[PDB]
RNA sequence: UGACAGACUGAGAGCUCUUUCUUGAUUCUAUGGGUGGUGGUGCAUGGCCGUUCUUAGUUGGUGGAGCGAUUUGUCUGGUUAAUUCCGUUAACGAACGAGACCUCAGCCUGCUAACUAGCUAUGCGGAGCCAUCCCUCCGCAGCUAGCUUCUUAGAGGGACUAUGGCCGUUUAGGCCACGGAAGUUUGAGGCAAUAACAGGUCUGUCAUGCCCUUAGAUGUUCUGGGCCGCACGCGCGCUACACUGAUGUAUUCAACGAGUAUAUAGCCUUGGCCGACAGGCCCGGGUAAUCUUGGGAAAUUUCAUCGUGAUGGGGAUAGAUCAUUGCAAUUGUUGGUCUUCAACGAGGAAUGCCUAGUAAGCGCGAGUCAUCAGCUCGCGUUGACUACGUCCCUGCCCUUUGUACACACCG
């Protein structure tokens, strides 16, 4: 009746992610569930360095572009329906919710 | 045999991460895609 | 070069005028007091404004001073 | 762990020194840790305080933090 | 044990062990192979195989599950490309495989499930015995 | 199965392509933005413009067409992708809509300075801290020149430029060449969020008046 | 352009059911999706209906978006319907 | 309209011809009109970028002065990295730029946590040993943690020149010092004004005016060649001229990143076997803090061999031969094996970059990419000499001054 449910969240924005991440944890704290989280995984910075000029004249100057991607994990023990009851609240834009079942 | 998705040009192509844009179209659309100039 | 600019100096004097009684000569307590009366957008701005108010109080407690009008 | 051979040696140095200071702090005595602190910190202040020095990033226009590409006029 | 002895004198002591301790086979190319693509000459010492064995059984004794494509990186090094910049090159897999196979054919190490190579209980035993005898 | 890096890059590329599409159709419609919100089983794409009737069209035939072709190009699961039409809260505080307005006045034949001061005054009367309109090209002559029209407060360096400035660039294909329009608008501090940014300027102070008892 | 009557028939039926169409610019793609044709004709008969304002075109930056027009639906009904 | 056999052809292009089947209003013919063009013109333009310009600079309103262009404000002086500030004051009050701001790095045994990070203890397993326990070193598993120090990433805290001394209107500030993780704005970046340039870009853009062409094409596509050719001059560089070294053992310490259904094993590739290398076959993991990868890097350290010799320094030029990528490797793609052993004895006049984890040395990653990195953009590792000034040279800012210059002394 109790599984091992892992919910993984990804985002480009720290705060919009952490709002939802805290909301899930507290929504599963009212049900006296075992919430082992949130676990923080190394920020992935996607980087592309590009020449500013379109024509290759002048000083060679570069601009470094970066996307920060953040990876949170929440652990739960429940049935998938109780969690689906919990992970049904209003989700901020840009947040990925990808609940699965670990072994 | 590999062109910019935005303009179909053959030079200065960015295939990293799956973008497949040329170095000028990527600059024009970098902010829209989500690439921020931090440092 | 640690010259304080216009914003800090102006805000320092203008907060000395409004509350002379609730400020004091310690930096840290003055930091807290300045956090309890005004809305600033950076910790560094607060530390700088409080640092300029603390020796302004030291010289006020010393003698007279320019434009600030203490009641 | 980490760093290189010299950096690991200096890290170990700091490890013995601060570990001894903490042991005399928490288990032996507050006065005989002040003793050992003074012997350690009269010889070298960086058996207890680490170096904030890091490797400065590299900037385009040269291969190095400060160096630049050699300039030619004609 | 092995970590209480300097790893240079220990490898000298062990590579003298396998010599006068019975024998093993030795290929018919030991005198001609360079041990690395980037090397210039074969190993200078005629007794290098045993050195390479004694140095190498200490790798498995301090680690667990090391393949051959990891030993090639262990014994690889700097390759100079003449007028181009030098880079990192890996050594030859044939000697690396052959010494492990021989250690198997003496019972010092053994192949490991989950991949790799692991020191045997008896192989641990003689390594600490010889370690006990190094100044 | 797709990694996170490639997932997010594709999401950003989709939004870029979608917007650079939707600025071609909703041109004489006041197009002013697109937002892709992802719900379970559905992906909402709120188009926003100044004239929602025009994008909607007659009984929503245009929005139907847009939904259908957006579905078909970007291989969405059928009926999974839908479009809506919200309307910009303030037309006079968006430089995309304002630049397009100025563009259409110019291509109508309206004299340049009249149109630029019209845009300027409208942005100032809608409660903006300041406005800047740049018009560049061959104006009446073979040599290219540029005119700048400014009003109110205007800042150009530092971080708040990103959150306090709304800027838009638009070409004009007036006869005998090309005109460039740059529109810059300084928004004002709105803790509510409806009209401006919430965080104040990095150099702004507020001493609460010394209440007495 | 020389296209078989069957190929144009399928272009018009697909232009009917939904009313909208897209190609890419890749010339000689040799199999359009959603309908069976080498993707050259599709572009080249939308190039006709655009000239007769049966369809309104957005170049979409060289990638060909087509929407059927109230004027051209009446023509195409008398053709396959 | 499509097509057989020979010629035509490089061609298995029905391109063209011999032959007449196949196909049906989609086409053909002329006029018009569109269309395409990495065609022209950046001195017709847009946008972008560079530079003037790394400095501190720029501008209204109202008032003052002047016939006026113009000027003041925007300043004598002190001070600052700063048109920063104090203050002076026909100006007063403001707008940009500087600063603030944002990113990264530096401190936190304080908070929140973490089996995709680990440390600790305990258990079992091995190995040593005064041996039976104890002791040391590893393996392994959990309802061990009053676990989160180390790792990760969030919320905050912390520095303000705060305190002291001395100089200074004893103002703004400056130097010194205890403390402290930190006292050049803590270091390094991002962002960045007015006005301008006939700066570069029509060869990024189905961005664009005009012109040219538009079928016997400057359109598109195919095949082959060139872009790489070599008496010579120039610019950025790579390798070196050796013993503070080369070679051969042993030994072994990082960080930043990367891994498209990549076809039926496929991008990064562990593991096993064959092979001297190159490379190959098989069983597999990973869409990734999980697998590659604790990224087992080099310089460095260590013990030998060389012995002042164009030498075992150097590795150019070249022969033979193997393998790999790719549809194809020829004017050698690249990687291997043996052989060949050039100049080069620290470089004339000139000239560049550099003030601390910096220069320099060392290697690693990514971009390009089927294959190719001597490049560029990042990253760690080892880690100094000198200075803490000046306006001599090259320039820059402000003031006063002269001017027959204003395309402005390249007058
Ligand atoms: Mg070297
Ligand atoms: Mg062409
Ligand atoms: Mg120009
Ligand atoms: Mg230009
Ligand atoms: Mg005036
Ligand atoms: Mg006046
Ligand atoms: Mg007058
Ligand atoms: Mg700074
Ligand atoms: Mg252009
Ligand atoms: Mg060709
Ligand atoms: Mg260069
Ligand atoms: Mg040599
Ligand atoms: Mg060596
Ligand atoms: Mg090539
Ligand atoms: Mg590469
Ligand atoms: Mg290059
Ligand atoms: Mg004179
Ligand atoms: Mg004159
Ligand atoms: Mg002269
Ligand atoms: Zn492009």
């Amino acid at each position: 009746v109790q599984h091992r449910i892992r919910i993984t969240l990804s985002s480009k924005s720290v705060k919009n992610l952490e709002k939802v991440c805290s909301d899930l944890v507290k929504g599963a704290k009212e049900k006296q569930l075992k919430v082992k989280g949130p676990v923080r995984m190394p920020t992935k910075v996607l980087n592309i360095t590009t020449r500013k000029s379109p024509c290759g004249e002048g000083t060679n100057t570069w601009d470094r572009f970066e996307m920060r991607v953040h990876k949170r994990v929440i652990d739960l023990v429940s049935s998938p329906d109780v969690v689906k009851q919990i992970t049904s609240i209003t989700i901020e834009p840009g947040v990925e919710v990808e609940v699965t079942i670990s072994d | 045999s590999r062109v910019c998705r935005v303009c179909g040009n053959s030079h200065g192509l960015i295939r990293k991460y799956g973008l497949m844009c040329c170095r000028q179209c990527f600059r024009s659309n970098a902010k829209d895609i989500g690439f921020i100039k931090y440092r | 070069g640690r010259v304080r600019t216009k914003t800090v100096k102006k805000t320092s004097r203008q907060v000395i005028e409004k509350y002379y009684s609730r400020m004091t000569l310690d930096f840290h307590t003055n930091k807290k007091v300045l956090e309890e009366v005004s809305i600033l957008q950076s910790k560094r701005l607060r530390n700088k404004v409080a640092g300029f108010t603390t020796h302004l109080m030291r010289r006020i407690q010393r003698g007279p001073v320019r434009g600030i009008s203490l009641k | 762990r980490g760093g290189g051979k010299t950096s690991q040696i200096y890290s170990i140095r700091q490890a013995i020194a601060k570990s001894l200071v903490a042991y005399y702090q928490k288990y032996v005595d507050e006065a005989a840790k002040k003793e050992v602190k003074e012997i350690f910190a009269r010889y070298d202040r960086t058996l207890l305080v680490a170096d904030p020095r890091r490797c400065e990033p590299k900037k385009f226009g040269g291969r190095g933090a400060r160096a630049r590409f050699q300039k030619s006029y004609r | 044990t092995v970590k209480d002895v300097n790893p240079h004198e220990f490898v000298k002591a062990y590579s003298a062990h396998l010599k006068r301790s019975g024998k093993m086979e030795l290929p018919e190319w030991v005198d001609i192979v360079k041990t690395a693509r980037f090397k210039e000459l074969p190993p200078s010492d005629a007794d290098w195989y045993y050195i390479r064995a004694a140095s190498m059984a200490r790798k498995i004794y301090l680690r667990q599950g090391i393949g051959i494509g990891g030993f090639q990186k262990i014994y690889g090094g700097r390759q100079r490309n003449g007028s181009r910049p030098p880079h990192f090159c890996k050594s030859s897999g044939a000697v690396s495989r052959n010494i492990l196979q021989e250690l198997q054919k003496m019972g010092i190490i053994d192949v490991d499930p989950k991949g790799g190579r692991l020191i045997t209980s008896q192989g641990r035993r003689d390594l600490d015995q010889v370690a006990g005898t190094v100044p | 199965q797709i990694s996170k890096k490639k997932k997010f890059v594709s999401d950003g590329v989709f939004y870029a392509e979608l917007n650079e599409m939707l600025t071609r159709e909703l041109a004489e419609d006041g197009y002013s933005g697109v937002e892709v919100r992802v719900t379970p089983m559905r992906t909402e794409i709120i188009i926003r413009a100044t004239r929602t009737q025009n994008v909607l069209g007659e009984k929503g035939r245009r929005i139907r067409e847009l939904t259908s072709v957006v579905q078909k190009r970007f291989n969405f699961l059928e009926n999974g992708v839908e479009l809506y039409a919200e309307k910009v809260v303030n037309r006079g505080l968006c430089a995309i809509a304002q630049a397009e307005s100025l563009r259409y006045k110019l291509l109508g034949g309206l004299a340049v300075r009249r149109a630029c001061y019209g845009v300027l005054r409208f942005v100032m009367e809608s409660g903006a801290k300041g406005c800047e309109v740049i018009v560049s090209g061959k104006l009446r002559a073979q040599r290219a020149k540029s005119m700048k029209f400014k009003d109110g407060y205007m800042i150009s360096s530092g971080q708040p430029v990103n959150e306090y400035i709304d800027a838009a660039v638009r070409h004009v294909l007036l006869r005998q060449g090309v005109l460039g329009i740059k529109v810059k608008i300084m928004l004002d501090w709105d803790p509510k969020g409806k009209l401006g940014p919430t965080t104040p300027l990095p150099d702004l102070v507020t001493i609460h008046p010394p209440k007495e008892e | 352009m020389i296209i078989s009557k069957k190929n144009r028939n399928e272009i018009c039926k697909y232009l009917f059911q939904e009313g909208v169409l897209y190609a890419k610019k890749d010339y000689n793609l040799a199999k359009h999706p959603q309908i069976d044709v080498p993707n050259l004709q599709v572009i080249k008969l939308m190039q006709s209906f655009k000239s007769k304002e049966y369809v309104r075109e957005t170049f979409s930056w060289q990638h060909y978006y087509w929407y059927l027009t109230n004027d051209g639906i009446e023509f195409l009904r008398n053709f396959l319907n």
